[PDB]
């Protein structure tokens, strides 16, 4: 952010060496205080009047309190400040000299000072006692009742105790001061005047030069970032929508540090937030039931699907139960169903949250039953008293979407196997991704392998070797018998999380059961809010899919942390057939990149399966052949662009040699586009393959000599019967 | 288990270089069919594949002969991806290109002290079109190019 602008490089050093002789006197930092306020100083040649390209009608002269004293004759002026948003100081210089009666440059000083007062310390932080009491040195501290040079028409009021009683009313008059105190301190001539006459303001300024200007220059700098940043509610406000069990979140807070890796989680249902702390197990991969958001079962995975979110979809349930059944049908012993038993706290909870209403009692067979009411219109519920079991039944005037009707039964929830005990199941913590410090991965490669790699000669191969290491130990993802598809360190991380939330007091085992959602290629889900946990211990919950993608670019991606985004982002995911967008830089640069032989063949191979007609047909027409022969020609040219022996050449040639290879392609393309009846499907693609080449070829130009345009450069070539000297022609086209 | 779509290509390409329009490609042709598709079998590694099934003029290979031979080294390989992720990693700033600045940068965090002289060096040998930087294409080339 360059501060000073010099309009007319018209005079010689006389003008230049005068604007310098000017700024070299103002304290560097007082400038950094300016640039921070987004200011910019304008020095011009002979623009006095409203002639500067920024001296027209915005926030001009409202109320007349102008120079040191008061004059308001704008016209004659040479120094001005656009007061309202981003300060703009404008200065013009004429002939040789400011140094005779420096009483002129002083205004480029105070005229300036009006930049930092009202924003300086006088009031940004507020008038703080510092200047609030220092202004009070009107006449009470030191035996120097000399303030004649800053307090006249607005403070000749020697009869008033100027504390907080009356200094607010006129913030402005106490600026005309700090300003004249500044102009007086830095004025090239009168320096002691503020030492002889004002005894403190002097010290005041001096302290400021001593390090005060840097004070605020660093308090505006810090609020430079904290100001404009990514709105994520940090602190515990996140942990609120986080759903994670506080003691756990806090528990995790410690792992992110030691290991140094962001932990990113997806929204964990709140109606589970406690079922966990409580001690309930977590849904792993083996279960695909739906949870519930109502009734007593809510927070649990009913075995009875019709007692979950999909209450009515006579198929989400008819193909929903069909799910739990198999969940056991297969993994029996580990996955089963057990009767519901809402404990004490839980009840009181689903209460003020409004899911159930505990009321009137009843009696059957001799046992007590408190009645549990839920404004549903098909199931009536009741908990027990001995063992707090729970029960439901179809009402005497309703049926089940599948066509069932029954009397009181025990509500069954799903339950995995925990240390030989079928504990019930509630939501698990699903990790959105794990970002480990790019260095933490090095602390993953066995000291000899990473060694045997760097102790290599080939500068090029010493990279490939590294990258593969980074890949083998960091990016690679193998599948898994139990924990989904995840990295290796990802598993190790996945352990430390579980063992961490265990020395805390959890009794349901693990609370993170599988790899990171950025591998859920099959049925990927787009969560808006995402709780994160930087390698320090701060809980940050984003709010957008963008913000989220934005917070990763800023703090993870571009901050030395290894992150990798879902393979199925930008494509349609097979399972749920979904398209989730995510800024891929490679794609960014595709627009200006000449395609590859194979990238090309591929695209043809595609449109074939689309319009059931390929670029060239298997026929007798000799034009079809022509076309064929032709694409086999571009297939080359492209493949020729990307030649590995382009290395024994000089950066220079590489561009030339390739711009041609490029162009050659743009030709045989230009040839077919003007062919026989190649369908439009292909007419289009080619239409597109051109813009690429073109751009790629344009780019290779603006790297070296850029007055030349593709369109033209092309014209000047001759691709008819002899290519020989054409290349020779090309060379001379760039000189 | 090549996906159907994985056939479209292995043919749309196989055929393009089948000059004599039949359904069998000569050795040199197979060599070309592949390179075009993004590989390159060595001068001698190129035979072992065409050699194993001599039910032709003792030198050619048809459509199936081909498709069925794109397993020997294609029913395992899934590296393609990793490398595209390794790229996004060094391409620190997200311009789609890998500048000598970032190479050296990510090179050191990963623990390698590289000389300013031998980075402006890799970036060079990796660059094919001469624009001072390595895009995904040249990267992939450099990486897999054995
Ligand atoms: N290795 C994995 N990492 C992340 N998500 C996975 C993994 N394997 C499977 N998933 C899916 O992530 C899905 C998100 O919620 P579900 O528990 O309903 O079902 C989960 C699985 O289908
Ligand atoms: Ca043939
Ligand atoms: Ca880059
Ligand atoms: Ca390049
Ligand atoms: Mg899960």
């Amino acid at each position: 952010n360059n501060l000073v602008k010099t309009e007319f490089t018209n005079e010689t050093l006389d003008k230049i060496q005068q604007t310098q002789d000017l700024l070299k006197k103002i304290p560097k930092d007082v400038l950094e205080i300016y640039s921070e306020l987004g200011g910019e100083i304008y020095f011009t040649d002979i623009d006095l009047v409203e002639h500067k390209e920024l001296q027209d009608l915005s926030e001009e002269e409202k109320n007349s309190m102008n120079s040191r004293g008061e004059k308001v004759p704008f016209a004659s002026r040479f120094v001005f400040e656009k007061k309202r948003e981003t300060p703009k100081l404008i200065i013009n210089i004429k002939d040789y000299a400011i140094n005779s009666e420096q009483s002129k440059e002083v205004y480029y000083e105070i005229g300036k000072g009006i930049s930092l007062d009202i924003i300086s310390k006088d009031k940004s932080l507020d008038p703080e006692f510092l200047n609030l009491i220092k202004s009070l040195s009107d006449d009470s501290d030191s035996s120097d009742l000399l303030f004649s040079q800053k307090f006249k028409e607005k403070l000749e009021l020697n009869n008033k105790s100027i504390d907080i009683n009356f200094i607010k009313e006129n913030l402005t008059e106490f600026q005309h001061a700090f300003s004249l105190a500044f102009s007086y301190y830095f004025a090239p001539d009168h320096r002691t005047v503020l030492e002889l006459y004002a005894p403190d303001m002097f010290e005041y300024m001096n302290k400021l030069e001593k390090g005060g200007f840097e004070k605020i220059s660093e308090s505006l700098k810090k609020e430079g970032v904290e100001k404009d940043r990514i709105d994520v509610l940090k602190g515990e406000k996140a942990l609120k929508a986080s759903g994670l069990v506080p003691e756990h979140a806090d528990a995790f807070k410690k792992i992110a540090r030691e290991l140094n890796t962001y932990i990113l989680f997806r929204p964990v249902n709140k109606l589970a937030t406690n079922l966990i702390k409580s001690g309930v197990a977590t849904k792993g991969l083996n279960v695909h039931g739906k949870s519930s958001d109502w009734g007593p079962v809510a927070g649990y995975i009913p075995f009875d699907q019709d007692l979950s979110k999909k209450h009515g979809q006579q198929l989400a349930v008819e193909k929903g139960n069909l799910e739990n059944k198999k969940s056991i049908t297969e993994h029996e012993g580990e996955i089963g169903k057990i009767p519901l038993k809402l404990d004490h706290l839980r009840i009181e909870e689903l209460k003020e949250n409004g899911i159930i209403l505990k009321g009137k009692k009843e009696i059957d067979n001799g046992k007590k039953y408190y009645l549990l009411e839920s404004n549903n219109q098909v199931y009536e519920f009741r908990i027990s008293d001995e063992n707090n079991e729970v029960q439901y039944k179809t009402k005497e005037g309703k049926i089940t979407v599948l066509g069932e009707k029954f009397n009181w039964r025990n509500i069954e929830v799903m339950a995995k196997n925990v240390e030989g005990v079928l504990k019930p199941l509630t939501a698990d913590y699903d990790l959105f991704a794990l970002a480990p410090s790019l260095t933490e991965i090095k602390k993953q490669i066995p000291q000899k392998e990473w060694d045997k790699v760097v102790n290599t000669p080939n500068s090029l191969e010493k990279q490939k070797g590294v990258t593969n290491l980074l890949i083998k130990y960091g990016i690679e993802r193998k599948p898994d018998s139990t924990k989904g598809t995840l990295s290796n360190w990802q598993k190790q991380m996945l352990d430390r999380l579980n063992e961490a939330v265990k020395y805390t007091g959890y009794t349901g085992g693990d609370v993170v059961n599988h790899g990171t959602e950025q591998d859920n290629e099959e049925f990927p889900e787009k969560d808006n809010e995402i709780f994160i946990i930087n390698p320090e211990g701060e809980f940050i919950l984003t709010k957008n899919w963008e913000m989220t993608g934005r917070f990763i670019e800023k703090n993870i991606t571009g901050k030395d942390y290894l992150y990798y985004f879902n393979r199925s982002y930008n494509k349609i995911a097979p399972g749920n057939k979904a398209y989730i967008e995510w800024t891929d830089p490679i794609t960014k640069a595709k627009i200006n990149t000449i395609p590859t032989s194979a990238e090309f063949i591929k695209n043809l191979s595609s449109i074939r399966r689309s319009s059931n007609v390929g670029v060239y047909k298997d026929s007798g027409d000799k034009d079809e052949f022509a076309k064929k022969e032709s694409v086999k020609k571009i297939a080359g040219y492209l493949s020729d662009y990307y030649n590995s022996a382009n290395h024994i050449f000089s950066q220079e040639k590489k561009r030339k040699i390739s711009i041609f290879r490029g162009i050659q392609a743009y030709n045989e393309i230009e040839n077919v586009l003007k062919s026989k009846q190649i369908a439009p499907e292909y007419k289009n693609y080619f239409q597109y393959l051109k813009e690429r080449i073109t751009n790629q070829v344009q780019l290779l130009l603006t790297h070296q000599k850029s007055n030349i345009e593709f369109k033209l450069l092309y014209k000047q070539l001759n691709f008819t019967e002899n290519e020989t000297d054409n290349f020779e022609v090309f060379q001379k086209i760039i000189d | 288990q090549l996906t159907e779509e994985q056939i479209a290509e292995f043919k749309e390409a196989f055929s393009l270089f089948d000059k004599d329009g039949d359904g069998t490609i000569t050795t040199k042709e197979l060599g070309t069919v592949m390179r075009s598709l993004g590989q390159n079998p060595t001068e001698a590694e190129l035979q072992d594949m065409i050699n194993e099934v001599d039910a032709d003029g003792n030198g050619t290979i048809d459509f199936p002969e081909f498709l069925t031979m794109m397993a020997r080294k294609m029913k395992d390989t899934d590296s393609e991806e990793e490398i595209r992720e390794a790229f996004r990693v060094f391409d620190k700033d997200g311009n789609g290109y890998i500048s000598a600045a970032e190479l050296r940068h990510v090179m050191t965090n990963l623990g390698e002290k590289l000389t300013d002289e031998e980075v402006d060096q890799m970036i060079r040998e990796a660059d094919i079109d001469g624009d001072g930087q390595v895009n995904y294409e040249e990267f992939v080339q450099m990486m897999t190019a054995k």
